[PDB]
RNA sequence: GAACUGAAGAGUUUGAUCAUGGCUCAGAUUGAACGCUGGCGGCAGGCCUAACACAUGCAAGUCGAGCGGAUGAAGGGAGCUUGCUCCUGGAUUCAGCGGCGGACGGGUGAGUAAUGCCUAGGAAUCUGCCUGGUAGUGGGGGAUAACGUCCGGAAACGGGCGCUAAUACCGCAUACGUCCUGAGGGAGAAAGUGGGGGAUCUUCGGACCUCACGCUAUCAGAUGAGCCUAGGUCGGAUUAGCUAGUUGGUGGGGUAAAGGCCUACCAAGGCGACGAUCCGUAACUGGUCUGAGAGGAUGAUCAGUCACACUGGAACUGAGACACGGUCCAGACUCCUACGGGAGGCAGCAGUGGGGAAUAUUGGACAAUGGGCGAAAGCCUGAUCCAGCCAUGCCGCGUGUGUGAAGAAGGUCUUCGGAUUGUAAAGCACUUUAAGUUGGGAGGAAGGGCAGUAAGUUAAUACCUUGCUGUUUUGACGUUACCAACAGAAUAAGCACCGGCUAACUUCGUGCCAGCAGCCGCGGUAAUACGAAGGGUGCAAGCGUUAAUCGGAAUUACUGGGCGUAAAGCGCGCGUAGGUGGUUCAGCAAGUUGGAUGUGAAAUCCCCGGGCUCAACCUGGGAACUGCAUCCAAAACUACUGAGCUA
RNA sequence: UUACCACGGAGUGAUUCAUGACUGGGGUGAAGUCGUAACAAGGUAGCCGUAGGGGAACCUGCGGCUGGAUC
């Protein structure tokens, strides 16, 4: 299964997530086929909280990728 | 950390008016500035080429109270930033919050400014910054915290700043005790007694 | 379309296969001088025509022996 | 040391290995009956073994015993040999 | 717009000089260790050696909405008057059959010099779960756990005798695809479960419709894996020959797939100074350190690949393994035993013993992000998120601020005048970061349950799915970051050096002794070089020493050195491979040049910004990856081809 | 029951490491014995190759060289 999940790529007590397209068997922060966007839960000023790159998100979704419970909520929030 | 100790020895070793003391009295009436400190202050002996650069290095270090590790990084950032490594150098440590407050005249000396800034008594752009080494930008407003407005130290130093040479690149409002940083000074705006080319050559050794 | 290599043949004492020498010129990484290199490849010859000394051409093709993955295009020059 | 889930899987695989070996043996003998017939050059019983062989080899190929590609290859080689025998 | 801006030398051969030439030093860095010292916080790092052995605890479970049994409540009816017992009821949650997972995630670098890795291509393949499409899920049969009983065994457990279920197993029917085929034909599957329901029938369980989860056949996609080709990948030639399944061919077998992968036969082939084979070492790469660059050294953290799982070997199941916490056998070790036999594999996370100069807690939680199972609730997760210890490193802050001559005392030197410690202290005012106490205080939380509503669907307003509304609930860390108030300078400075290189000097004691020492060297009775004091210098919660790499070293010289005498022209010819080749015309386009395309993983380096009070750190975009492959243009030079000319 | 094959066993080599009575040279030494071989024409010019001899530096022959003094 190819999946769209969040790769924890920030720092201690300051999480940052990469919206990542990858096979479900790979590790969270490990191998992937493509990164498509990112999510900042602690964005304060000019930091963009969520960038999605809506184009490639549909392509992998059309290929059968199954987003996780967090990305699916974030995907709706991006389009809402 | 920081150097804590007698201050004339820093000036006496070099023989230049280091601004470690308030301008209440001239340094000659306070200390024997015509001799280097220590038992053998009356000798002679020409300094080597490397010694002149090192003494030049410590003058910039001792005037602003900076350790070289930051200075070496400040050199690295000055070497990083485009333009001459010469004038990129002095601007970097002229924008320190303690030095800017000293230019604003809130402290008679940079030692007063450092303690006054470190004690959360200064807010720049409305947010309290209690670090000496903050790098202020052009257009930044630096103010004193409202609880610290009645400090006699800034009250005394603001007048002492009058008879010290009015610096052009920053302006201060006496009633609000707040000033704004217009722009970084150029070489002509700082004292020419320094030789910033000795700074670069020494660190190439 | 398909990458075909050219070289001088060197040995034909086998059955239905001929060995072709490939001439290369790779510069030395440091000294930057072209040194002639050798690449002997075991080419397959479904029927035998090529004798020793003929320039021929070969394609990377099906592995059809333990050391034979290349087969002949044609003789471009025959060693008369 | 050993989890109860691993113990169950080993028991499950041993039961399946005995079950699979019987079925895999059935495929092997049925083809073997044909190969013995071609090697004996007995045409009349060649297809009788062959026609008896074709059901079972796909019956276990669909079961996943020998994979369908292997079963397909066996049919072609066996048919070709019997085709070569009928001259 | 930017992705660069970048290069120091000194000491030492001599009576003295120039050159050559080696040695040493000034620098950057480390998973570092040792000595002295020691306040805090953020981020990161933390057995480099014994791939040594492992006590203890956890690290892979989950599904009752697949199945059989047990446990059997709430709620009702009874003798007693509900103490205590008998019936209906099935809410649960459980050992075991089955399904999925266990091949992921995690650890280590032993082996491996190429069946590995890197780059660029190719085709013959397989690919669970996922997505889209297509055709179906029809009807039977025979068993076995669990269960009861018996026997054997110390245990591990094993063996009979009877019973039963399935989405367990196997027949039969059927075939949009699919497999083989003399293209005429032949062959091949499946499984049901839950919710709800308007009619119809019923054995009264249900049949039937719908929804959802499934299962079967097959096509395509995606992911992953397998295979093949060419180039590259440490040192050694005081290692030159190596290889008969060896190298090809033919037939057959075998694999998911080609292939000596295997075999039968035929031929004598195949590799190698362009370094085969052998020996020693070694995981490889992105990258990291250093360097102006070219280069040199290196392969921690993080990421990709590989190999390994106590040693050797082997297969089984499965889509996927020859499988760390699976199976079998052999071996060494540890342990239990009733002596007949059994059990185990921390190079998973903690921890222990041992080795070593040296590297940490027997911690909390699934809150977040992932993973497995499940319809969901939910469970597990030593992945992960956090916390404990360590100046191990980077970064940031503090250990106070101004005034203050009495130039106080004491110490040191003294020319005996004085100087120096020294505005330094004392004193007078002052603030109190950080630490302490108290108080307030985000965010990391997405969601779930319940109820309602709207939409979709279905014959249905029912069930179910999705979007909103209201309520209640989820934070391990944490006693949070962060913010206020109180108090008091109060809780906070040490290390190395002072002859030159190299910034910084006197005195005292010693007297070639003690000792110092990176080199020059110092010390044999007036030592700025030993030990101490004062003074100063540099650095600072760090300071030095060691160990190692690069630089300096143009001291392996491609950039960028030399060979008359300093080391270096073979004793001298000829000549093989190779290297290089006069001049003119034409062609070609491998080199060469320009462009385009694909690739050159992400992270890192670099440039411009953004967020932590700044920085370290994180992150957005760009640049770069100097390479390879293909294509398109060009023909000055090289290479090739053809034709000439005479130097 | 046969084929494959691990452990284990036998023989015979190769290589590498560590040791070994004794023996050979090499280096460093606070300096002892015997000479004085080279450096000046070093008191027989020196050196190179080779051969023989001698306690030792060395000597001698043969060829070669100047990296030899006087002239």
């Amino acid at each position: 299964m190819v999946t769209i999940r969040l790769a924890r790529g920030g720092s201690k007590k300051r999480p940052f997530y990469h919206l990542t397209v990858t096979n479900s068997r790979n590790a969270r922060d490990g191998r992937f086929v493509e990164r498509i966007g990112f999510f900042n839960p602690v964005a304060t000023g000019g930091e963009v909280r969520l960038s999605v790159d809506q184009e490639r998100a549909t392509y992998w979704l059309g290929q059968g990728a199954q987003p996780s419970e967090r990305v699916a909520q974030l995907l709706k929030d991006a389009a809402k | 950390a920081r150097y804590i100790g007698p201050k004339c020895k820093l000036s006496r070793r070099e023989g230049t008016d280091l601004f470690l003391k308030s301008g209440a009295r001239a340094l000659d009436s306070k200390c024997k500035a015509e001799n280097v400190p220590g038992q053998h202050g009356q000798r002679r002996g020409r300094l080597s080429d490397y010694g002149l650069q090192l003494r030049e290095k410590q003058k910039v270090r001792r005037i602003y109270g900076v350790l070289e590790r930051q200075f070496r990084g400040y050199y690295q950032e000055a070497s990083r930033r485009k333009g001459s490594t010469g004038e990129n150098l002095l601007q970097l440590l002229e924008c320190r919050l303690d030095n800017v407050v000293y230019r604003m005249g809130f402290g008679s000396t940079r030692s007063e400014s450092r303690q006054l800034v470190s004690h959360k008594a200064i807010t720049v752009n409305g947010q309290t910054v209690n670090i000496p080494s903050y790098q202020v930008k052009a257009g930044d407003v630096v103010a004193v915290r409202e609880k610290s407005k009645n400090q006699l130290r800034i009250a005394q130093a603001l007048e002492l700043c009058g008879q010290r040479g009015r610096v052009e690149w920053v302006e201060v409002d006496l009633d609000k005790k707040a000033g704004t940083f217009k722009s970084a000074p150029a070489r002509s705006d700082l004292s020419a007694d320094i030789n910033e080319n000795l700074i670069v050559e020494l660190y190439s050794k | 379309t398909v990458r075909t290599l050219t070289g001088r043949v060197v040995s034909d004492k086998m059955d239905k296969t001929v060995t072709v020498l490939i001439e290369r010129r790779v510069k030395h990484p440091i000294y930057g001088k072209y040194v002639k290199r050798s690449t002997k490849l075991h080419a397959h010859d479904e029927s035998n025509q090529c004798r020793i000394g003929d320039l021929v051409t070969i394609r990377e093709t099906r592995p059809l022996a333990k050391t034979k993955a290349w087969t002949l295009v044609d003789i471009v020059e025959r060693a008369v | 040391a050993n989890t109860p889930s691993a113990k169950k899987r080993a028991k499950q695989a041993e039961k399946r290995r005995s079950h699979n070996a019987s079925l895999r043996s059935m495929v092997r003998t049925y083809i073997k009956n044909v190969v013995k017939a071609i090697d004996a050059k007995d045409l009349e019983k060649a297809q009788a073994a062959f026609t008896a062989a074709v059901p079972v080899i796909d019956r276990m190929a669909d079961k996943g015993i020998i994979h369908k590609n292997k079963a397909a290859r066996h049919k072609s080689r066996l048919s070709g040999h019997i085709k070569a025998l009928s001259t």
